[PDB]
Parts: structure tokens; C-alpha cells; sequence
């Protein structure tokens, strides 16, 4: 794994969660824009509550995984699961 | 207002968004951020008839599979961009996309675009893919690629020199206008 370079692994979660951070924000935006009234189709607002939903819960494990990595970060003693 | 959904994309490194902004800004001011948003409609000229344009590009992100292009479905007719000066893009662009349409059979037209034509008609470029045994594809090397993909129509352009950017998206709003029209919808299911 990863020796006293531990910081890398948690800046590379950051880089993951902002990634998606991102795609989170894009979808939202689409939303927001098929939200009021009714333009083009219905189908384009539908998909964007869909791919939307999916990435929160992308946020929701590389958020958590995130907090893991300085909490294990600090002790030194505890082992990993 | 005729408002038809153009998506552009290509195998290639890049090119995507140039195509789009060169014909809305007349000129591409470059920039390497990856695209992430959608809105982007432009007003075009053909036949005299005044046409909302919807310019959709993908970025080169895998990770954004689940946030592909919402148009991308919807699209009246998507592009097919690829590298004239390089006969391999041309190679790929009927294996890879042709297979992936005809699965659907959606009965959807589709056009062909042969961006970069700046180095296309590059004496000294030319040279150069030689030294790669690369050639430049030829118009009836093209055309015949229409005839077996049942393409709409195929031409060729550039974003930095403009050779007929104007042309593609005004041939590609006919795709759907005079060939058979689009219209598809397809639920997944009742709730997300
Ligand atoms: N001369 C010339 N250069 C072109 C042409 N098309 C693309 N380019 C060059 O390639 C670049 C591609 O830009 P762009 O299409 O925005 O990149 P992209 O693929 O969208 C970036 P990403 O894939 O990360 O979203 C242009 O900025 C330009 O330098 C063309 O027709 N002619
Ligand atoms: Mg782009």
C-alpha cells in the first residue's frame, strides 16, 4: 500500500470528488433548465434526474471514503478492516 | 423557428468543440477545459429559411458516461468527424460508429464532416504523413463511404481556414427536413 505518503491517497479522493463534483453540478443545471415549463421534451429533463441521482451517490462513497483516509490518516496504532 | 439537434463527435484526440465555435465564433479561441454544460444554440441560414441550431459536443471523458450528452439521444443527426490527412480515423469512424447505429436501427440520417482541412491540403503536411506511409483521403474516397453507410451526405471543412463549416451544419438541418425524420422516445421506467 502506501507508506508515509499518505496524503497522496487523500488529495487523490479530493481530485475523485471534485470530479464528480462536476458531473453532480452538470446535471443539476440541465435540471434547472428543462424545470421551467416545458421546452423541447420531457425525456431530456427525465435523464438528467437519473444520471443526476447516480452521481450523488458517487459523492455519497468518495465523500465518506474521504473522511477514512484522515481519520486513519491520524492513528497510527488501529489497524484496517 | 426550426430547431434541429446537432451533435458532433468524433474518434478523434479533439476537434469537437472547434468545429462547433468556429461557425458561432468565426474564429476558436482555443481553450483546454473540458466541456461539461449543454446549452449552445446558433442561428443558421439555409435555403433562406431561418433555423435554430443545437450544438451539442461530448467532451473526451470516460467517467462522464452517466452524464453523456442528454441531446445525444434526442439528436436529429450527429457528425461524424475524423482526420482526412489520416486514413486510419477513416478506418475507425465506420467500424466502431456504424455498428453502434445499426444496432438501434433507428432509421436516423447521418452525416459525415472532414474537419482539419487546413493540413488536408497541406503540400508539405502530406509530405510528412509519407514519412508515416499516411495519405489523405480523397472527395469520392468519402463519397463511396456515404453510399454503404446510407449517409445523407458527406463534405469536407475546416475551423481554422472555414472551408464549408456553414455547409455542414446547413446540409446536416436537411438531414432531418427532406430524408426521414427523427422523433425517437423511449422510457426506462416509471420512477428513477
Ligand atoms: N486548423 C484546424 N484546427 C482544428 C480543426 N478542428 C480542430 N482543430 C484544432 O484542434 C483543437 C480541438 O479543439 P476542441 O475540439 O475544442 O477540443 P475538444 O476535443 O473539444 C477538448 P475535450 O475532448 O477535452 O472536450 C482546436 O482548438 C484546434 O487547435 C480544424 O478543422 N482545423
Ligand atoms: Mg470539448
Amino acid at each position: 500500500g502506501i507508506p508515509a505518503t499518505n496524503l497522496s491517497r487523500v488529495a487523490g479522493l479530493e481530485k475523485q470528488l471534485a470530479i464528480e463534483l462536476k458531473v453532480k453540478q452538470g446535471a443539476e443545471n440541465m435540471i434547472q433548465t428543462y424545470s421551467n415549463g416545458s421546452t423541447k421534451d420531457r425525456k431530456l429533463l427525465l435523464t438528467a434526474q437519473q444520471m443526476l441521482q447516480d452521481s450523488k451517490t458517487k459523492i455519497d462513497i468518495i465523500r465518506m471514503q474521504l473522511r477514512r483516509a484522515l481519520q486513519a490518516d491520524q492513528l497510527e496504532n488501529q489497524a484496517a478492516p | 423557428m426550426q430547431a434541429i439537434k446537432c451533435v458532433v463527435v468524433g474518434d478523434g484526440a479533439v476537434g469537437k468543440t472547434c468545429l462547433l465555435i468556429s461557425y458561432t465564433t468565426n474564429a476558436f479561441p482555443g481553450e483546454y477545459i473540458p466541456t461539461v454544460f449543454d446549452n449552445y444554440s446558433a442561428n443558421v441560414m439555409v435555403d433562406g429559411k431561418p433555423v435554430n441550431l443545437g450544438l451539442w459536443d461530448t467532451a473526451g471523458l470516460e467517467d462522464y458516461d452517466r452524464l453523456r450528452p442528454l441531446s445525444y439521444p434526442q439528436t436529429d443527426v450527429f457528425l461524424i468527424c475524423f482526420s482526412l490527412v489520416s486514413p486510419a480515423s477513416f478506418e475507425n469512424v465506420r467500424a466502431k460508429w456504424y455498428p453502434e447505429v445499426r444496432h438501434h436501427c433507428p432509421n436516423t440520417p447521418i452525416i459525415l464532416v472532414g474537419t482539419k482541412l487546413d493540413l488536408r491540403d497541406d503540400k508539405d503536411t502530406i509530405e510528412k504523413l509519407k514519412e508515416k506511409k499516411l495519405t489523405p483521403i480523397t472527395y469520392p474516397q468519402g463519397l463511396a463511404m456515404a453510399k454503404e453507410i446510407g449517409a445523407v451526405k458527406y463534405l469536407e471543412c475546416s475551423a481554422l481556414t472555414q472551408r464549408g463549416l456553414k455547409t455542414v451544419f446547413d446540409e446536416a438541418i436537411r438531414a432531418v427536413l427532406c430524408p426521414p425524420p427523427v422523433k425517437k422516445r423511449k422510457r426506462k421506467c416509471l420512477l428513477l
